[PDB]
């Protein structure tokens, strides 16, 4: 029962971060000179996981987690890898993130504490030297986060409509844990700055229903939803799996993060 | 340091800075806890409205200044005020807000009335009041989002413009949702030790704002850290009446209700009820106005009427009907909103 449940249609992520993937792409093109295609979904990839793993450690409820995503998502659709660093601009939208859900103020020494631990602990395969940001840089880097994204806080993510689609089913037991990894698992993609979430919610349920051999056909045909653009979701979804197989992250990502366009410093 | 430069230079180069697109400069309207609220105009545009610029207290983006820059973003409603622009002074860390100016307010416009020549609010006026203060808080619990504090001098009204006599509910701030000198408007159950906040707080406090514009002082008028108070539950009671069994079964569930049972006797408010205080400010027992008051002035929350249920009263179906013009097309008496300096 949170804020906004039901204003999606007059929202400001409908009516502004649901973005066209022609203007996605041609952005982007200013970072592919130095990394491939191939190298920036790795990147995201990676980001995502260390995003991931700074809201374990903070102990942060999955929806927390994906607004933070979602953030950096956004400030990348529309800026360079140069712009700000990554590895700073991560824990800022996690901080941010937690305030606009009302998780309380992540503490600063806790925040920073987060940060280095997880880069220490499970990243040092790409980082190999500490969490070099103090908070007063977390604190500067917030300030162009939230002018970016024209003040939009509120963002609405597929679990909600996936929970009222598994309880509509009436197998909330056997698909609802499944579906929501692969939930968790289109943050690893473009798919929430491209789809609506109750269209991802209704992706990750077919492929839900496809790999435990649920017939839902009959359930899914009664829908008046566009399928043509819920078969692109999945064709997604299904690639980023292949893409998983192929992708060792942990050999990889040190030379792909180098790859990475520098920060120009003042002269 | 390890940002990129041009980046860096770009938007410095084209950021809105607040002083310079807006004439503030010894136009201060208000002061309080929110921060610096100023009466402002456009510089450069040809613009020749009035705004309320509001300079957020604090350094950098508080949980408090956070969810009222989040929700603000979201909400548009004509009884709600709505959000401009958002500045964000990145050299000084301050937060600028940017509203179309309010004039008045239900606060200014009662002590208009209370201070007298020793004329009492228009009836007509109380109802489109009513109304339009149950569409925008309807709106909000309708997109679960509560006030939480509820008063006169949050219920703007527009001045000579466009929106001439358009409520505009403003103050959206507020820890888990959990409350843990003036307390007039705060219902019994927050007196009582609720733990939470509801839609049912808020439309308690519809019912003491309706109650003060029909008899032009607050219902539950009293002098001044813990959640209970016992002199403002003693005020509520000498004037409603102290609640029997049947009227709040789960007030045994709240957690001062043992301390209530310490403190108070229910024989000493015997002779109390809303009946008895509106008949002494000139109000019929039998009016659809007075029935609809007690309708939202109900002591236990569950049984108190929801803002849906409130429009829907056919006490707005009654002559006069509520305009869109609070003042309908009269010459607004009320004074216009003084300056400061600090
Ligand atoms: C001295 N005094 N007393 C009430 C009051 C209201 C305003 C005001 C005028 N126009 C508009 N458009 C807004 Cl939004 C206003 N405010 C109402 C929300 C406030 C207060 C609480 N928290 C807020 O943010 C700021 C002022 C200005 C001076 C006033």
């Amino acid at each position: 029962d949170k804020a906004m449940a039901g204003n999606f249609w007059q929202s400001s992520h409908y009516l502004q971060w649901i973005l066209d993937k022609q203007d996605l792409l041609k952005e982007r093109q200013k970072d592919l000179k130095f990394l491939s295609e191939e190298e920036y979904w790795k990147l995201q990839i990676f980001f995502t996981n260390v995003i991931q793993a700074l809201g374990e450690h903070l102990k942060l409820r999955q929806q927390v987690i994906a607004t933070a995503t979602v953030y950096f998502k956004r400030f990348y659709a529309r800026y360079s890898l140069k712009s700000i660093d990554p590895v700073l601009m991560a824990p800022t939208c996690v901080f941010l993130a937690s305030k606009v859900e009302e998780f309380g103020v992540v503490s600063n020494t806790r925040l920073i504490a987060a940060a280095t631990s997880v880069l220490k602990t499970r990243f040092s395969y790409a980082f190999p030297k500490e969490f070099p940001y103090r908070m007063n840089h977390i604190l500067e880097c917030e300030f162009y986060l939230l002018e970016l994204m024209d003040c939009c806080l509120i963002v609405y993510h597929p679990y909600r409509p996936l929970l009222q689609y598994v309880q509509d089913m009436g197998q909330e037991d056997m698909l609802l844990p499944l579906a929501w990894r692969i939930v968790n698992d289109t943050y690893r993609t473009d798919l929430c700055l491209l789809y609506p979430p109750f269209m991802i919610a209704l992706a990750c349920l077919h492929v839900a229903c496809v790999v435990q051999q649920k017939d839902a056909r009959q359930w899914f045909a009664e829908l008046s939803v566009d399928m043509e653009k819920i078969l692109e979701i999945i064709r997604v979804i299904l690639k980023l799996y292949e893409q998983w197989k192929n992708f060792d992250e942990r050999k990889e990502m040190a030379t792909i993060l180098s790859k990475m366009p520098k920060p120009k410093p003042p002269p | 340091d390890k940002m990129d430069y041009d980046f860096k230079v770009k938007l410095s180069s084209e950021r809105e800075r607040v002083e310079d697109l807006f004439e503030y400069e010894g136009c201060k309207v208000g002061r309080g806890t929110y921060g610096h609220v100023y009466k402002a105009k456009r510089k450069d545009g040809k613009d020749d409205k009035d705004y309320a610029l509001k300079q957020i207290e604090g350094t950098g983006i508080s949980m408090s200044a956070c969810r009222e820059i989040a929700l603000l973003r979201e909400l548009k409603h004509p009884n709600v005020i709505s959000l401009q622009k958002v500045f964000l002074s990145h050299a000084d860390r301050k937060v600028w807000l940017l509203f179309d100016y309010a004039e008045h307010d239900l606060w200014h416009i009662i002590k208009f009335h209370r201070a007298s020549k020793a004329v009492q609010l228009p009836r007509g006026m109380v109802k489109s009041l009513l109304y339009q203060i149950l569409d925008g808080i309807h709106y909000l619990h309708a997109n679960w989002v509560l006030h939480r504090d509820l008063k006169p001098a949050n219920i703007l009204v527009m001045g000579e413009g466009p929106e001439r006599g358009r409520v505009k509910i403003a103050d959206m701030g507020f820890l888990f949702n959990s409350p843990l000198v003036t307390f007039w408007y705060r219902a019994p159950e927050l007196l009582l030790g609720a733990r939470h906040y509801t839609k049912a707080i808020d439309i308690w406090a519809i019912g003491c704002i309706f109650a003060e514009l029909l008899t032009s002082e607050p219902i539950f008028h009293c002098r001044q850290s813990n959640p209970y108070h016992h002199d403002q539950l003693d005020r509520i009671f000498n004037v409603m009446g102290f609640p029997a069994d049947k009227d709040w079964e789960d007030i045994k569930k709240m957690p001062e209700h043992s301390t209530l049972m310490k403190d108070f006797r229910r024989n000493t408010y015997t002779n109390c009820s809303l009946i008895k205080y509106m008949e002494k400010h000139k109000v019929k027992p039998d009016s659809k106005a007075f029935h609809l008051l007690q309708k939202l002035l109900t002591m236990d929350p569950i049984k108190r009427i929801t803002s849906e249920q409130a429009m829907q009263d056919p006490y707005f179906l009654e002559d006069p009907l509520p305009t869109s013009d609070v003042f309908a097309g009269c010459q607004i008496p009320y004074p216009k909103r003084e300056f400061l300096t600090e």
